[PDB]
């Protein structure tokens, strides 16, 4: 087996900033190291075979080198699309490992989200689910916290979260809160609102529902 | 065009047995070597078999070793995964993996899209379609937030869009997340004009190729 | 050389084909064993193999002839002849028999045995003169016309007559190792054409260093002058008197049967037949070896490590990654200065026959006190605190006396070793930690006193201390580039070889190869572990191993006792004949006469009997199996 714990296990810098990944390894590998680009729910893709050579159709951003227990790796360039998180593969014989991964992302200027709630309708009134999102949407950075309150009561331990991976067009997070309830729950409470803790916002803004629509 | 596609991927009780397969076309799939990758959800990488020359050879893996077998098949060119005896740490999406070791080129050779393999004890369930309507008086900005909402469903994906007909404006795209309640929940907005709610008609377009269940279902912002 | 005489007619005589029965057995080697089967690869005579009956001479009116032939040696000769007239006197061995080459002699008279190895040039027909001493009555030697010129002679031995007292002596003649073996057995027969049937051990008479490639030979004859007259009449001598038969040995396997004296009874060929290859299997086909080693690499640095002026302390055991060179460990286990050597996972023995990936040397001084807790699994202040050997060491430990190295007079306290440590080390780890040591819970920053104390003591290794007290030094071999010695033989291709390739060892045939070993990869296996190829070093071309022409040999035998006729099966091969009968030799591979196939496969020579009997020895698909004094086959019966 050959190991490779490639520092660091995440990353984040700005558009056209030279970046550096490292991929370590075990026993003089020498040159027989190839690189995969794999973009998130998608199949990974070859960026670097034999450790220098880039295969055809491969931007010339890509670009890495090294030998023996240390290999560097550049992304000249950082764009909108090079948003992915990227493996380093063990080509030498016994091929049994691959890289335990380095996540890269975009440094961004912080930008408050959209918010909004949606109440449960008489549908879910019908099924008894009471599901309540209240909206994160082109927001930056994924430190931001969603205060939840029922009735002037704090939440807790009753709420979900959902994190976006990077969008193709603005690179910016996104994110769902789920305040979880039953209909039960519902016909005996009245006051729904949540809070976003963020940067860009002043105080976090509430938005308020109650049922019947007040 | 070379195209990889999987089939026999699905849910499969702990210790189950199946036998995947992976359609070959576009090139010779007796003369290349082919592979078996899978990744685990969430997780990295992991190498599983290979055919050392199409046509003949074997390959496994130690963590596969005696509990899985790798075979392929001549003629109609089609690749299998034989598994026997499964785990939970088996559970990860598949890839039949690809290769062109044996020639000057050191990597491999297409990448098909692969296919989900998950090993669990609950059952499938079809999804629970829920509304998701703007406020009546959603007037916090232009962008009003629907989303033609899915619950407890296994597995993924859906699509998104709203009401009746003829409104195209504001495709957005949410991913989801896996929930206490040992089923898939999934969510998804769209960013629309306040003016176009609910007098025009958009159309909710949200599918489970599994359960080919379509509902086209209407939100006027309530009362 | 002398003078030479053209002898030999234009007039040719044809050879011959005909069986060497059982004979040619010869002793392999002179270690004394008893009532033991020993498997060897070696020079032999199979049986029933291609002995020519060959004429010397031949006298065909009163017309005579002569016709003296000359024969190349290859591997090895057997010789024996039926002949109490003496005519035969010798033989010459070598590579071309004249004066450019170094060539062996021996010497026979009436009085003892002469043997010399000079540069001679030998003539088409060397011969000696013999004579009527008629006032003795005596045949007596005349005169030497074999050579004029001996030059450089390199050995000499000197014994009574070994071939002097119808009459079979029986001969062997090798050259291996420098040493020229000779086995000689003599024996007084009933018969006069052919050789007789029947079994004969034959005896080693000597071994010879002589040492010199050996390719041709020719049997030495003394000739009567009766023939020597100036015409072609021989008026005093039978002119077809003499007739030699020679035999080739062959690189062949055999089984020798040893009795309670020691004596060699009996011997069986693998290569007679299938039913003589049976009991080879049961124990009541190659030709050839090759060796090679990953090779182009210079000596290992062992006297730089070993032989070191300067040795560092025990705390700082040192690595020194050691790749590119050969290694000779027969010096370093046999050097009489060793006194501790313990190898796990490998032989003391044969370690120049083996290879490693990486070796790694440890050396260090410690007094003799301290030589006994050096083993794996000790515990102690440098077991646990300077030293951890693993649990799961794979090498060798080396210790022995260094006493007169390192005293001074006036005191010399060079080395020290660690007391204090929190943690054992790891296997293989390194820690050059030396912070002044807080034995209490006042914080020590360097300043010593009560539950503050220095971690390091000095030895002080002193001559006059007692002898447990006096350093010894000791060394381990951590065994993970490095190989013994053999330089690689060329590779042959197609042949049926014993391979050794870096450390791994098989029999088959090497053949080019598609399978694409990975650019680190030195050998694979296919399914039930079977090297299917290697990679050759130095060329990274990669090799095929195939084994040699196939079908398990499962033994369908009745017993030994009541008859030795047995049938074979081939399991899933169609009516292919061996591989197209690669070898074809073997009574034509064991006859290559009823031809069955059944669906448990293909079966030569046995009969399919149309009406079915009840089950006795099965072969497979419903048939099983003496009768009509014969070896027969039916299909099972259900009851």
């Amino acid at each position: 087996d050959i190991q490779m714990t490639q520092s660091p296990s995440s990353l984040s810098a700005s558009v056209g900033d030279r970046v550096t990944i490292t991929c370590q390894a075990s026993q003089d590998i020498s040159n027989y190291l190839n690189w995969y680009q794999q973009k998130p729910g998608k199949a990974p893709k070859l960026l670097i075979y034999d450790a220098s050579n880039l295969e055809t159709g491969v931007p010339s951003r890509f670009s890495g080198s090294g030998s023996g227990t240390d290999f560097t790796f550049t992304i000249s360039s950082l764009q909108p699309e090079d948003i992915a998180t990227y493996y380093c593969q063990q080509w030498a014989d016994w091929p049994l490992t691959f890289g335990q991964g380095t996540k890269v992302e975009i440094k961004r200027t912080v930008a408050a989200p959209s918010v909004f709630i949606f109440p449960p309708s008489d549908e879910q009134l019908k099924s008894g689910t009471a599901s309540v999102v209240c909206l994160l949407n082109n927001f930056y950075p994924r430190e931001a916290k969603v205060q939840w309150k029922v009735d002037n009561a704090l939440q807790s331990g009753n709420s979900q979260e959902s994190v976006t991976e990077q969008d193709s067009k603005d690179s910016t997070y996104s994110l769902s809160s789920t305040l979880t309830l039953s209909k039960a729950d519902y016909e005996k409470h009245k006051v729904y609102a949540c809070e976003v803790t963020h940067q860009g916002l002043s105080s976090p803004v509430t938005k308020s529902f109650n049922r019947g629509e007040c | 065009e070379v195209q990889l596609v999987e089939s026999g991927g699905g849910l499969v009780q702990p210790g189950g047995s199946l036998r995947l397969s992976c359609a070959a076309s576009g090139f010779t799939f007796s003369s290349y070597y082919m592979h078996w990758v899978r990744q685990a959800p969430g997780k990295g990488l992991e190498w599983v078999s290979a055919i050392s020359g199409s046509g003949g050879y074997t390959y496994y893996a130690d963590s596969v070793k005696g509990r899985f077998t790798i075979s392929r098949d001549n003629s109609k060119n089609t690749l299998y995964l034989q598994m026997n005896s499964l785990r939970a740490e088996d559970t990860a999406v598949y890839y039949c993996a690809r290769d062109r070791d044996h020639a000057y080129d050191w990597g491999f050779d297409v990448w098909g899209q692969g296919t989900l393999v998950t090993v669990s004890s609950a059952s499938t369930k079809g999804p629970s379609v829920f509304p998701l309507a703007p406020s009546s008086k959603s007037t916090s900005g232009g962008t009003a937030a629907l989303g033609c909402l899915v619950k407890d469903y296994f597995p993924e994906p859906v699509t998104v869009s709203w009401n009746s007909g003829a409104l195209t404006s504001g495709v957005h795209t949410f991913p989801a997340v896996l929930q206490s309640s040992g089923l898939y929940s999934l969510s998804s907005v769209v960013t629309v004009p306040s003016s176009s709610l609910g007098t025009q008609t958009y159309i909710c377009n949200v599918n489970h190729k599994p359960s080919n269940t379509k509902v086209d279902k209407k939100v006027e912002p309530k009362s | 050389s002398s003078q030479c005489v053209n002898l030999t007619t234009r007039t040719q005589l044809p050879p011959a084909y005909t069986n060497s029965f059982t004979r040619g057995v010869y002793y392999p080697d002179k270690v004394f064993r008893s009532s033991v089967l020993h498997s060897t690869q070696d020079l032999f005579l199979p049986f029933f193999s291609n002995v020519t009956w060959f004429h010397a001479i031949h006298v065909s009116n009163g017309t005579k002839r002569f016709d003296n032939p000359v024969l190349p040696f290859n591997d090895g000769v057997y010789f024996a002849s039926t002949e109490k007239s003496n005519i035969i006197r010798g033989w010459i061995f070598g590579t071309t028999l004249d004066s450019k080459t170094q060539s062996l002699l021996i010497v026979n008279n009436a009085t003892n045995v002469v043997i010399k190895v000079c540069e001679f040039q030998f003539c088409n027909d060397p011969f000696l003169g013999v004579y009527y001493h008629k006032n003795n009555k005596s045949w007596m030697e005349s005169e030497f016309r074999v050579y004029s010129s001996a030059n450089n002679c390199t050995f000499e031995y000197v014994s009574q007559p070994f071939l002097m007292d119808k009459n079979l002596r029986e001969f062997v003649f090798k050259n291996i190792d420098g040493y020229f073996k000779i086995y000689s057995k003599h024996t007084p027969i009933n018969l006069v054409r052919d050789l007789p049937q029947g079994f004969s051990a034959l005896e080693p008479l000597v071994d010879l260093p002589i040492g010199i490639n050996i390719t041709r030979f020719q049997t030495l004859l003394a000739l009567h002058r009766s023939y020597l007259t100036p015409g072609d009449s021989s008026s005093g001598w039978t002119a077809g008197a003499a007739a030699y038969y020679v035999g080739y040995l062959q690189p062949r396997t055999f089984l020798l049967k040893y009795n309670e004296n020691g004596t060699i009874t009996d011997a069986v060929d693998c290569a007679l037949d299938p039913l003589s290859e049976t009991k080879c299997t049961l124990k009541s086909q190659p030709t050839e070896s090759i060796v090679r080693f990953p090779n182009i690499t210079n000596l290992c640095p062992f006297g730089e490590v070993f032989n070191a002026t300067r040795f560092a302390s025990v705390y700082a055991w040192n690595r020194k990654r050691i790749s590119n060179c050969v290694a000779d460990y027969s010096v370093l286990y046999n050097s009489a200065s060793f006194s501790t050597f313990k190898c796990y996972g490998v032989s003391p023995t044969k370690l120049n026959d083996l290879c490693f990936t990486n070796v790694y040397a440890d050396s260090f001084v410690i007094r003799g006190d301290e030589v006994r807790q050096i083993a794996p699994g000790q515990t102690g202040k440098i077991a646990d605190y300077n030293y951890k050997l693993p649990d799961d060491f794979t090498g060798c430990v080396i210790a022995w006396n260094s006493n007169n190295l390192d005293s001074k007079v006036g005191g010399n306290y060079n080395y020290l070793y660690r007391l204090f440590r929190k943690s054992n080390l790891k296997p293989f780890e390194r820690d050059i930690s030396t912070e002044i040591y807080q034995a209490g819970s006042t914080p020590c920053n360097g300043v010593e006193g009560f539950n503050c104390y220095f971690p390091l003591q000095s030895y002080g290794f002193q001559p006059t201390n007692g002898v447990g007290y006096q350093p010894y030094r000791v060394v381990v071999l951590s065994f993970e580039t490095v190989c013994g010695p053999k330089k690689s033989t060329n590779l042959v291709k197609n042949k049926c070889v014993n391979f050794n390739f870096n450390g791994l060892t098989g029999t088959g045939v090497l053949t080019e190869s598609n399978k694409k070993f990975l650019p680190f990869q030195q050998f694979g296996r296919d399914i039930a572990d079977t090297t299917d190829a290697v990679r050759d070093p130095q060329t990274l071309e990669i090799l095929d191993i195939t084994p040699c022409s196939f079908g398990g040999v499962s033994v369908i035998t009745p017993g030994t006792n009541t008859s030795n006729q047995v049938a074979v099966l081939y399991q899933d091969v169609n009516c292919t004949e061996v591989p197209v009968a690669i070898h074809a030799d073997q009574l034509t591979p064991t006859w290559r006469s009823n031809v069955f196939q059944t669906r448990a496969g293909c079966l030569i020579g046995a009969e399919h009997v149309n009406n079915s009997y009840e089950c006795d020895i099965p072969i497979g698909a419903g048939i099983c199996a003496v009768a009509s004094q014969s070896i027969i086959a039916y299909t099972m019966s259900l009851g």
